[PDB]
């Protein structure tokens, strides 16, 4: 039995005031350590960028796998492409459990190969859609800066907007001012 | 946005699919082969009408083929088909310009706002200093 | 199987402030806030808040946390003897507006 | 044209061995029992309905039996689980050592005649009435 939370490190014992004094003097002069004066300087980047945290491995820049590399089929591999992949894989999506219901309609045995077929069309097509992802948050960051500038220039309208109704009121008050003269 | 109400509208295929394979499993009936055979019934058994049984099938499928006209339709309407990521670039570049220069044009309409502002002050100001010289 | 790096084990604590339940674990010992080293280490952490570092980090509220708990830090005068005056009521202060903040970053997540 | 996925006209699909479309009655020559138990005969007359005893079985025998043994009478027993317990030389002698030895429980020293001669002769004069 332990306690349910680790310790605060055993690197926080080397921050003391001559460290901090001898911090500057160090600097004019994954780590290796060699003194207590390196614990003071943050320590740079993993060289293999695959961190271990929490139990899984991070990366300081994440690449979606490939179906191969995770051991899965790929069927289909500048987004027409894959935007008719994605139209040939929905419709032989919906063609494939057709033959799903034949399949069972003649012999609900041999489904197996076919409940297979489906799984590759249906993630072979959530990956096209995460391949597309980055496109459609570049899409999405498109569309928050043009939404800032239709803010901006929605600001502009309604400042000649009011503007405008100073200008008519004040023709208003110059024609009672002429009515009234 | 779009994507998400595409992969609603999947998830919403696969569970209209098992939908259909739950109801024509559980609410079919017992057909008779010929009319000399018996007929039985079970009251552990969901027994529904034949026309309105086919009915409701009739109603299932026409949903799972219009929640199919609705992917089609969302996917003609995916935001950027024509697009690459380099075009994306050679947007976010323009777009970051056109934000600077149209935050330096509100900066000129804020500043003539400002003409306005103190003009209609100076104005207020020699109307109530002039009217209070006058009824002092 | 190398040892934690110091990167490693550096993120994974300043991350787990994000949780209301370790900080309130952390703070109900009289040592923990009353060593001086514990108060640099707190001062020690705001590097986590400049990029590239704060790339890595996957709740922000962890460093919302951090940036929080600093402001009760100038209040604070540490003696010769070490006794931190201003520490004797701020972890009642957590106890007290624990629910509120991680209610209302749950309702931010929403 | 255009291939569409896993639609692949050399592939092909049977039906299911047995099919359960076709009366599976008929396909295991089953047709014999079903009309002798049948509640209506196939020829638009009904047929006789099934006792709920077994006293037809019994009625070619004379005896002393009027009412029907069941489990909740009191007249029977769990029998069942003694029905179901399980334990050179030619098949003819082989068979003859295991017919044998199925013969040994069957004879003295296991049931002596003469104890039982000496033991059901000790019943005394006429039957007490309980």
């Amino acid at each position: 039995v332990s306690s349910l939370y680790p310790p605060p490190p055993p690197y926080v014992k080397f921050f003391t005031q001559s460290n901090l004094e001898k911090l500057p003097k160090y600097k004019e002069k994954e780590e290796e350590i060699t003194c207590a004066l390196d614990y003071l300087i943050p320590p740079p980047m993993p060289k293999n960028q695959q961190y271990r945290a929490f139990g899984s491995i991070w990366q300081v820049k994440d690449q979606l796998p490939d179906l191969e590399s995770m051991g899965l089929t790929q069927l289909y591999k500048n987004y027409q492409y894959k935007i008719q992949e994605l139209r040939k894989l929905l419709k032989s999506l919906l063609l494939n459990y057709l033959e799903l219901i034949g399949v069972l309609s003649i012999n609900p045995d041999m489904y197996e190969r076919k409940v297979e077929n489906i799984r590759t069309i249906l993630v072979n097509i959530h990956h096209l859609l995460n391949e597309y992802r980055p496109h459609q948050s570049r899409e999405s960051l498109i569309m928050l800066l043009e939404e800032q500038l239709e803010y901006k220039r929605g600001e502009i309208r309604e400042i000649e907007q009011v503007c405008k109704q100073v200008h008519d009121k004040l023709t208003s008050i110059q024609d009672t001012l002429r009515t009234g003269s | 946005d779009r994507l998400t109400q595409l992969q609603i509208c999947l998830d919403q295929m696969t569970e209209q699919f098992c939908a259909t394979l739950n109801y024509i499993d559980k609410n079919h009936g017992f057909e008779r082969l010929t009319v000399n055979e018996p007929q039985m019934s079970d009251k552990h058994a969901t027994v529904v009408p034949p026309e309105e049984f086919s009915n409701t099938i009739d109603e299932l499928s026409t949903d799972i083929i219009l929640k199919t006209r609705q992917i089609n339709k969302l996917i003609d309407s995916l935001p950027g088909v024509d697009v690459s990521a380099e075009e994306q670039l050679r947007k976010i570049d323009m777009l970051q310009k056109k934000l600077v220069e149209v935050e330096d044009e509100k900066i000129e309409a804020i500043k003539k706002k400002e003409k306005l502002l103190r003009h209609v002050d100076s104005l207020i100001e020699d109307f109530v200093d002039g009217i209070a010289n006058s009824k002092k | 199987n190398p040892l934690p790096t110091r990167f490693e084990v550096e993120l994974e604590f300043i991350q787990s402030l994000a949780n209301i339940q370790y900080v309130t674990y952390l703070l109900t010992q009289q040592q923990i806030w009353k060593s001086p080293n514990f108060k640099n280490y707190l001062k020690y952490l705001e590097y986590w808040c400049n990029p590239p570092y704060s790339q890595c980090i996957v709740y922000p509220n962890c460093l919302f946390i951090l940036k929080l708990l600093n402001g009760f830090m100038e209040s604070a005068i540490v003696n010769e003897d070490g006794l931190l005056e201003g520490l004797d009521e701020l972890p009642k202060i957590i106890q007290l507006q624990g629910p509120q903040w991680m209610n209302e970053m749950v309702e931010r997540w929403a | 044209p255009s291939y569409y996925y896993y639609v692949d006209p050399e592939t092909t699909y049977t039906y299911q061995q047995p099919n359960p479309l076709q009366d599976l009655i008929s396909v295991y020559g089953l047709d014999d029992i079903s009309r002798q138990v049948a509640r209506t005969n196939l020829d638009g007359t009904k047929a006789v309905k099934l006792r709920k005893s077994y006293k037809n079985q019994i009625a070619d025998l004379s005896g002393k039996f009027s009412t029907i043994p069941t489990r909740e009478n009191g007249k029977g027993g769990q029998i069942a689980h003694i029905l179901f317990q399980n334990n050179n030389m030619s098949e003819q002698q082989w068979r003859e050592q295991l017919r044998n030895r199925d013969i040994a429980l069957f004879q003295p020293p296991n049931f002596d005649w003469d104890l039982c001669s000496s033991v059901l002769s000790q019943f005394e004069r006429s039957y007490p009435s309980e």
